[PDB]
């Protein structure tokens, strides 16, 4: 900033950076679908490898 | 040396009535003040872009989603192009 001498904006696009300081945030918004599809994958995981020990020993 | 020091005191005094007082100038034609800092201030807001890159846009990004929350009729789907798969495999 004191690298321009005839400054006027510094300070403003400064203010405009510090206005948009909270930027935007991310979404961790699944926690209802996420828990569904390893719901769905965690059944038949378990179904599979139930199943797999059954038949080796059979 | 008076040499040196009438030649200073032209070369200090001739413009200081284009920067000291500002009876703007007397042997350039055109104005002075509508060149540097009247045309030339938005100078650099006519040289890059005007009202988005001087601006800046302070922007909102685009809140890209999940799935819509439909496991159903594409999870079934999934499965059984599993069992397809698994056919070829």
């Amino acid at each position: 900033r004191s690298v321009l001498k005839n400054t006027s904006v510094i300070d403003k696009i400064e203010s405009y950076v510090k206005q948009y300081k909270p930027v935007k945030i991310d979404a961790s918004k699944q926690l209802q679908v996420i828990e569904s599809f390893e719901k769905h994958a965690m059944t038949n995981a378990k179904e599979t490898e139930s199943l797999v020990s059954k038949e080796l020993k059979d | 040396q008076d040499l040196y020091l009438r030649e200073l005191k032209d070369t200090k005094l001739a413009p200081s009535t284009l920067q000291d007082a500002e009876g703007n100038v007397k042997p350039w034609n055109p104005p002075q003040k509508p060149n540097l800092p009247e045309l030339e201030l938005q100078g650099p807001e006519a040289l890059k872009a005007y009202t988005e890159q001087n601006v800046e846009t302070a922007h909102v990004a685009k809140e890209s989603e999940e799935g819509e929350s439909e496991p159903i009729e594409e999870d079934w789907l999934v499965l059984d192009d599993a069992e397809e798969t698994k056919e070829s495999h």
